[PDB]
């Protein structure tokens, strides 16, 4: 918590943003996406949750509907509705006013870049290797790690998408695997549930253990409000410490956590 | 055309530069003294020496070789005239080869050229006679002992007009004809 | 299923055995193993279930207890107690008397080898690479794919062992990846839930699509008594067909399915 | 080489055939192929041999001519000319009358298959993954590892082809990587110069060291007539022993070596 | 050449340095190292020249001598003798005074760092992942890609070390594989003969081919004083253009090439 | 014959060469190709005749054998055996010594190019559009219209390849469709049975009909020894006249026909 | 010891076999006719020829070279006596070199041996005189013209006792001393 601010003021902290940050905007949740896919396929949700977890439910929608295109179209329209205002969001304001040179996200929505451009901060948005060619060292790198709504082929949603990302041969995978070399990652709004991220940090811990400088690895941090000792032990094996809060509100806890980063 | 030359003789560089003067091509000569092989075939002897020069340079490079062929000695030298001249010089040349029954001998220049793709062989010859007495300046090897056929002056004594009838000339005229005719 | 039996008389079908075949005998279930892990770590079962799926729960047991050794001793004594008789198991009798040259299993218990040694079938047990050197072509290959109770370092139970199997550098992974080239796999008692098997068959499907010969890929089959159209579509993408039965009892359904293979 | 016969009667020896066996036959050598490519591209041979090794010379032919189709056509006609008789070849006769269940080769010619069909022995020729599906256990497997003249895309001749084989994702690569698990390889006519074979046996050695069972690894053998202590030490690190002969004739040395396998 | 200067003034060019830069100083050549290994093992060099090439010679020295330690001690004392002065080296002066943010090198000597510290330019030397943690964006990154003389386990000299570097699981390999994404590489003094660099740029070209963006790949350049059309075509397939000079002297050619980069 | 020679000496006659020119050399016939296809597919030839005609049989060989590659390899070896001599062929000599500026052929063998280079005549061989780029106006054009053995994808043998060539979108089809505009085509050894050439000349007859210039169309000629009035009337509708002979020998009739063309 | 030999001369094989007969070592001689280079240093001339023979064989192989050194010709041959003899032969040898002021000449044999690890050079020499008339059998090159010092019979005429005082002998005695002394 104090060493995190020490590395943050040094400029050696990468921000990783999950869906829990975008949960405070009034966006549809993951379960509402499951309900929409279930009603689109002729099911009803609870009769579609006894069959597969989630990758099975995006994979089955892709297989029955051909492509991910109608799903991407619906997600593009409801994730960027006109009712959502980025100025009434203290979490996105604290993200924009804080100093993070590299920002990663698994969200396909553009509210991080909207908050960055709304509060007068320049950025470089990376979703392809041609955007890796445009990286400015004096601007924020916003890497859409799991895709964007500007490309159906980039969205990491279904089982085959995660199976493609497991080999770590994407340009974004290579860029992330070298960005975690010698830099701390701060996970906010993210539960570390995606299999490719856990395999990436497992291979990073194995890489630091193979060189026999396991004490010298930069220490990562994850902010979850509800505590979990199981995840705590498993993530502390990968040098990812847990920062918890006693506040029951997740958005308030994230605001009080990012308050330390917006200031100076 | 910018063609390189590897040799040991320094006066060979000045002869090739004076012969090819004003042509359009230029020669970037270098001194390395590539050893040859003891073979009778002069095509293989120019081929491996051009191979060693191309291994040395890697750019378009030509290689010259000049051989005397004594008819009294059953055509002995040619490919290995250097060691011959470097060992017995002019003093032990004319007293045992110029005074025999057959003073006739023929001098040949063979040029091996590499255009960085292929190997091109050009040759020229003049016939002549060995002098009984060395005559003229002694700064270019067997020039002071070589009487050409139809003349009474050695190639050293005749001066700058040696580079109009000499075999190297004929060989470099065929080389010049190839170099301005194109890479055919 | 005439094409499956036509591949079966030619000897081109590999039997893959899951946990339902062993669960027919009266062995402890996976839920009872999670309960034993929970009361061994001081939890009651259900609160421990609302913390992680199963790989995180077994990983938490291995991290709190140091090794997998107390757990391995408990499943060794419970899965091989004297109350279980292999002679009162029609499924294991039909497995033993069938002509399956290669048998893979993700069970750690030795009831397949006990079943084949009961009914006079000679076999070769494979759990290491020296046992791959001990292979006879006229004997049944029994491959303990997820480990055995003899070696604690070979048991694939928690998340880290599944990551090491996801890299596919094990000898057994290499042997399986070449055994699936040009042979059919018949899954009985298995749900195809382990991510290394799913990545293996995804890479096999990508392999046959790369050579532009996906029409000529051998057809795999999974016998599930309870139907699942989501998995049917997802496994049909990997050339794994589904065989379902109308019987509500999984044991009698598996008996009636293996009746087609035991005879002649 | 008594242990080689001891593994030979059990059927645990894989034959690997290189280019020296297809030389006795009077086929064009490798340097004649270099001369043909050099004269095809407008060079003369040695002036093409002070530019690159061999992979650069097949890569440059494939880049100037588009494909390796003219090269495959010339190699197909001159490697199978009507002047070559397989009956006047004692090495191919000793290969055919021996009992090798699995035969690997890096030749693109079909003289191993012609020698075995000439001497009445049935075989299964493997060059794609459908031929892996056609494998009989009571027949000889002849695997064309580096390609055949039937397929232009299978020939491993230039540098890009060797890079694709260095990835080890071909079906033939997976089949070889599990065939070397627990079997000895006998290299005849082969210098072990191809980098994908050296990386394959290096990874096999690393695999046997990771199980801490490297004393139990099956010992491979290479037959080279001229001795080389450098290769002897380097291949001895990969469990590949050298068998040398004092005869200066390579074909006669190979005949006296394979006479020990042709009998009984 | 003009696009190289345009990318260099933008700051998107990585300098790659080989042994041809360091041979201007009077350091021992590769053949003198071959000679030292040969007379250390009791050979004379020309009889050790018929056996292997360079990897077999450092592998055989490592296997007979136990480790690379005597050789590294000899290369450490010979490559850093007091007769070599960096101030009479125009090439190292032009490297030091140019604005290259990232410098890679396959040299083990410290003459790049000595030249950078002579002419008052701050730098970060990277040879471990803990040095990747020390990267400042206002300082030059010097990466000792093939090792340094401070660590025997990092020197990539023999065949086994190149076989470890072929898998690209080293942290320096990961950092280079992401640094080539969207940046140009300028090779000076280097012939692109190491197999891991060629496999890296082949995989980079394949990576830009899978994203269907081959025209948007940054272009790399190699300065070779002696022309080679075979390499030119082969490196042009990997978007590495060739820059040649008509000067026969390589040091003065490299001086005239780096004169375009030192000024302003 | 009179107007044919009159258009020859102006240089306005294209030579089209079929299989019957090449049958003089001792080449395998079409029937022997069908016999080899039937033998390779396990049929005897006479039953295999009773199923398709030629295109369906070559289609069946392609579909059962995967590609056309084994058939192309066999056709390449038997069509270019060492027993075939181009100097003892008066037909190929009379073709080579004649000044035909454009030569088309449906043969995949290189005997026209071998006869052209053997009798000291320069040529440009066209089998792709990159060879259309190298057309010199003082050299003869040999166009391999139905493919060559240097490319599997170019051979027009089975019904799918004829169906691709029916659309006239290959570069060679556009080149032929403009070369027949305002030039005469002389057919030797060819029966005009391929569907693409009949459709091409039907469209050419439609083109000269639609411009109201039916009288001004150049006259094509076809030399068959056996007189067919049906082909005479049908080809006369496409302005392709017939030249017939009374000699029963087709090779001697072809030599007597080409005797008017070799002279001066 | 099983040591191989690469040469072109066939009678050299029989001389080396008769000299090394009964020693314990055996020679597996082969005929390849390796070309030499045109250099004055016989150490480099035996080193590159042994390099070419080791590239040909790859087993332990020795290489012999034999050179005449005419004192009247300022020590001209030696390394290149072959082309000399294959040209002038015996007819154009004694009439211009045996009748001069200094008939003295020295014949040297140099042996280059490779033990598959290093290169070992052994040499031996005898002095002698050129005959004015060729004398004896003419089946082994310059044996019929070489009078050794202190004798009046040529090496061809003296018979089988030439292999007790000859230079090749001395060189092979040092070679035999090394080969039975060990690989030192
Ligand atoms: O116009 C000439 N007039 C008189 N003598 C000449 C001439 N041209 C060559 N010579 C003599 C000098 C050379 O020593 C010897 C060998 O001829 P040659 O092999 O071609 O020259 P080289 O060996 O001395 O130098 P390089 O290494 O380039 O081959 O013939
Ligand atoms: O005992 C000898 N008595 C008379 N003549 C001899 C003798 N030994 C060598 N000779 C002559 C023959 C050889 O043609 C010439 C060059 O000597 P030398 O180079 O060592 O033999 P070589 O060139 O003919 O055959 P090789 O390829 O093995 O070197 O001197
Ligand atoms: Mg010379
Ligand atoms: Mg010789």
């Amino acid at each position: 918590m104090e060493q995190l601010l020490a590395d943050y003021k040094k400029g050696n902290v990468i921000l990783f943003v999950g869906a829990g940050v975008s949960m405070n905007l009034g966006l549809p949740s993951w379960s509402q996406l499951v309900d929409h896919i279930a009603t689109e396929l002729g099911y009803d949700p609870d009769i579609y949750r006894t069959f597969g977890s989630a990758l099975e439910l995006a994979e089955y929608y892709k297989l029955k509907k051909g492509k991910i295109g109608p799903l991407r179209s619906w997600m593009d329209r409801m994730w960027h509705s006109s009712d959502i205002d980025i100025n009434k969001s203290k979490v996105h304001e604290y993200i924009a006013k804080a100093n993070f040179p590299i920002i990663y996200t698994t969200n396909y929505d553009r509210w991080i870049e909207t908050a960055l451009s709304n509060y007068g901060k320049e950025y470089i948005k990376i979703s392809s290797v041609s955007d890796i060619a445009k990286i400015d060292n004096n601007k924020t790198q916003i890497i859409k790690f799991h895709g964007d709504f500007d490309d159906d082929s980039s969205i990491v949603l279904d089982e085959t998408s995660y199976f493609q990302r497991l080999e770590f041969e994407t340009p974004l995978d290579i860029k992330f695997r070298s960005d975690v070399l010698g830099k701390s990652v701060l996970f906010i709004g993210y539960s570390l549930s995606d299999i490719n991220i856990r395999l990436l940090f497992y291979k990073l811990s194995k890489l630091w253990k193979e060189q026999k400088l396991e004490e010298a690895q930069p220490k990562s941090y994850i902010f979850l409000p509800r505590p979990n000792p199981i995840q705590e032990e498993i993530l502390e094996q990968w040098r990812i410490g847990m920062i918890s809060s006693e506040n029951d509100n997740p958005g308030e806890s994230l605001e009080e956590f990012l308050k330390n980063f917006v200031l100076v | 055309m910018n063609i390189r030359f590897i040799t040991r003789n320094r006066h060979k560089i000045k002869e090739i530069n004076k012969i090819l003067s004003g042509t359009g091509v230029v020669v970037l000569a270098s001194e390395h003294s590539i050893d040859e092989i003891q073979t009778e075939n002069v095509h293989a002897l120019i081929k491996d020496k051009l191979l060693k020069a191309f291994k040395l340079v890697g750019r378009p490079v030509f290689v010259e070789h000049t051989g005397l062929y004594i008819e009294s000695l059953n055509g002995f030298p040619g490919g290995l005239t250097q060691i011959f001249w470097d060992k017995l010089q002019a003093d032990k040349f004319s007293q045992l080869l110029g005074t025999s029954e057959n003073p006739r001998l023929v001098a040949k220049t063979i040029i091996g050229y590499c255009d960085s793709m292929k190997i091109y062989i050009f040759e020229g010859e003049t016939q002549g006679t060995i002098s009984p007495v060395p005559k003229g300046p002694r700064d270019f090897q067997w020039d002071c002992i070589f009487i050409p056929d139809g003349e009474s002056e050695t190639f050293a004594e005749m001066g700058d007009r040696k580079n109009e009838i000499s075999m190297r000339k004929k060989a470099f005229d065929k080389f010049k004809e190839y170099l301005l005719e194109g890479g055919k």
